[PDB]
This record gives C-alpha cells, structure tokens and sequence, in this order.
C-alpha cells in the first residue's frame, strides 16, 4: 500500500535517546506515559535519584529535579508531578507555583497508580483500589477506599486502571503468567451497585459512542481486548453499560477477532484507546502491531506493525483522538486516523459501503459525498 | 449478583 | 518538613 493511501498518520514524537536518556531506564516502572503531553523518566546515578520530565507539547523541552522518592508520573495536561517513595510516602505538587497538592503517607503501600480523570489520581495497594480528587484543597486527605481487590488478581502485575467520565465504572487490569504466556485478568467494579466482576482481558477502556435515534446524548460502552493463554485467540469485545432506558437505541455487543500472525505466539494486547470523535478504536500489541476497529460495529478496519522493538506503555494521543506508545529503543510514537484518507480506504479497499457512510457521517469526514 | 456485564 | 521533590 503507497503511503499516501494510508488510513492512518504515524508520528515519531521524539527519540528520548536523543535527549540523553539512557536505555536502562526505558521500562514500565520507570518511563511513565499518562498522556501525550509529557513523559517522566525516573533516572539512578551513583545512589541519587532524579526525574527527567520530557514536554512533547512544548518542543520536547526536558525539566530535571532531583528527587527522593523512586516513582513518578505526570498529569495529563498540568505540570503536576506525584511522587512516591517505597510505595507509602506521597507527595503531590504543581511544578509551576511550586506548590504541594497532596503529602500523606499510607500504611498499605501503593503499588501502582494512574491518572483516572484530570481530576482523580488511582491506586492499587496489595489488597485495595482508592482514589484522590487530587485538586480538593485538602493536602493532607489520604485517598478514599473505593473496593477491595478481587481474588482473581492476586498474583498479577498490575498493568493499568482506567474508569468512565462518570467516574462511576472503573478497570484494574493485571498480568500473570499462565502456561507459557501472559494472560491477562481485569477487575471491572460499578460504584453504584457497588460489585465487582472478574472477568480475562489484558487491555480496557470505557467510552461513549452516539447512535441514530439517541440526538446528542452518547451511551456507555466498554472495550477490552483478550488473547486466549491456553488456545492463543484473541478477541476484542464491546458492550454496553448502565443503558438510560429513556434513550431509543441501544448498543449491541460487538466481538471481532484480533489477528496475530503465525510467528507471534508470545504477543499479547498492552493497550488500547479510543476515539469519541470518530468512533475508532486503537489496540496495540507488546510487539508492535496496530490494530484499528470500528466503535460502532466492532469492524476491523486496518492492521500493521508501527515498530519492531516492544512496547511497555501506551496513553492518548492529540486530544484523546489517537495512541502514542513507547517502545524499548526510547521512540515515543503516534498514530491517528488520516481524516482525508479513512473513508476512501473504507470505500475502496475494503469495499465497504455502509461502513464508509457510518464512518463519514459521524466524524464528519469526507470521501463520502456520492454514496 | 447478576454480572456486570455478559462476558 | 521532608519534601520528595527539589524544587
């Protein structure tokens, strides 16, 4: 396929080896990715802990402070940084008036956390998931218990917790080993009913999707991604949640089968994104494929592989509209539907009407003016 | 309780 | 106070 007739846009955002990151700190627990607007590399030298926050909204201008605790991550769009050391001491500040948000330190340590919200920061300890309205004013609040963790993540790395714009839904998602492979399980919990559900999957999102018949008012949809340890199938699932019964049309479950190639036993998904605007759903793998659904219909829409080196974290890219990933050689990449080229593609190539009008009419794309 | 959701 | 982070 010529580039030109791509139906997506692949971006490098920036090489951190260029920056002067060293290779031995690219990794899952110490290169954190919340969004594209920064990347914080948590550097060791001679006994001294440092962080290099990377801002790919501005130029890739690099910000180091020392520092005393040994994780760190940024908010997806401020320049507040949450630091912990050893899991139990934490300290949250906004970099620009200097000031601390948050300072507190837990009895049970944090064992993973992960911006939910611009508003709410989650966390896993060994036994529990809480969360912090970061921005409350009250600095010395230690987050609010939400649920116990499920039995079914015991053993797991936990990889990612995600929830809905409600904050109502929410996702813990861990890793394991299982039969040779990696498997993955998910904790999904309703605030409201206030039970949770075990269910496989290594990668989740909840999103919105508006449909014929529902005028402006999106409905609740989550989205995860499995691949099988025992039989290697893949499979990507939507289904709805909490349907307002006053609305007229409701969202089908949709599931599609996602491909790996005979040689990739040992791939899995390791993130997933959406766009609310166009309806696509992006699914990386560990290996470096991109995988492109359809939110509507569930339809795979195109499959190639952005880069060779593993992936270890993903976010959104340009408004929560794309991906961006990083992979072990330091490159920060992105991809995003091409706005001219998507509809043609669907028309063309895939010689799919009705896709290419579900398509065109929702992000208001063009390509699609004589169907 | 029922699932949360059919999966 | 002990502050984690050198401002």
């Amino acid at each position: 396929m010529a580039m030109s007739d791509l139906p997506i846009e692949f971006t490098e955002l920036v090489d951190l080896m260029s920056l002067g990151i060293s290779p031995q700190f690219l990794d899952f627990r110490s290169t954190t990715f919340e969004s594209d607007h920064f990347v914080t590399v948590r550097e060791t030298k001679d006994g001294t802990n440092s962080v290099a926050i990377v801002d790919l909204a501005k130029g890739n201008e690099v910000t180091r402070k020392n520092m005393g605790g040994d994780s760190a991550i940024m908010h997806p769009s401020q320049m507040v940084i949450s630091v912990r050391a050893n899991g139990t001491i934490v300290q949250i500040f906004n970099l620009e008036t200097k000031s601390k948000l948050k300072s507190f330190t837990l009895d049970e340590p944090v064992i993973f956390w992960r911006w939910l919200s611009e508003t709410t920061l989650g966390f896993v300890t060994a036994r529990s998931i809480l969360t912090s309205n970061v921005f409350d004013g009250n600095v010395n609040a230690k987050p609010q218990l939400l649920t116990l963790r499920h039995a079914n993540l015991n053993n797991t790395q936990i990889i990612n917790f995600v929830a809905n714009k409600n904050l109502d839904w929410f996702a813990v998602v861990g890793i394991l080993q299982e039969n040779g492979r990696i498997a993955g399980r998910i904790q999904l919990f309703s605030k409201q009913r206030n039970i949770s559900q075990a269910i496989d999957g290594h990668v989740a999102i909840f999103t919105n999707i508006l449909l014929e018949g529902n005028g402006s008012t999106p409905v609740q949809v989550f989205v995860t991604g499995n691949r099988n340890a025992t039989t290697g199938a893949g499979e990507l699932r939507i289904i709805e949640i909490d349907h307002d019964a006053s609305l007229p049309s409701q969202y089908q479950k949709e599931t599609t089968d996602i491909f790996f190639p005979p040689d990739a036993t040992n791939d899995f998904p390791i993130a997933v994104q959406v766009s609310e605007k166009y309806g696509i759903i992006y699914l990386l793998t560990k290996y470096g494929f991109i995988h492109l659904y359809e939110l509507e219909t569930g339809t795979n829409l195109f499959v190639n592989r952005i880069t060779a080196e593993s992936v270890f974290t993903a976010a959104p890219y340009n408004h929560e509209n794309g991906i961006a990933c990083i992979n072990k050689k330091g490159q920060v990449l992105a991809v995003e539907i091409s706005t001219s080229q998507i509809v043609p593609y669907i028309l063309n190539k895939l010689s799919n009407v009705a896709l290419a009008l579900i398509v065109a009419t929702r992000g208001g794309l063009p390509g699609a003016d004589d169907l | 309780n029922l699932n949360l959701i059919d999966m």
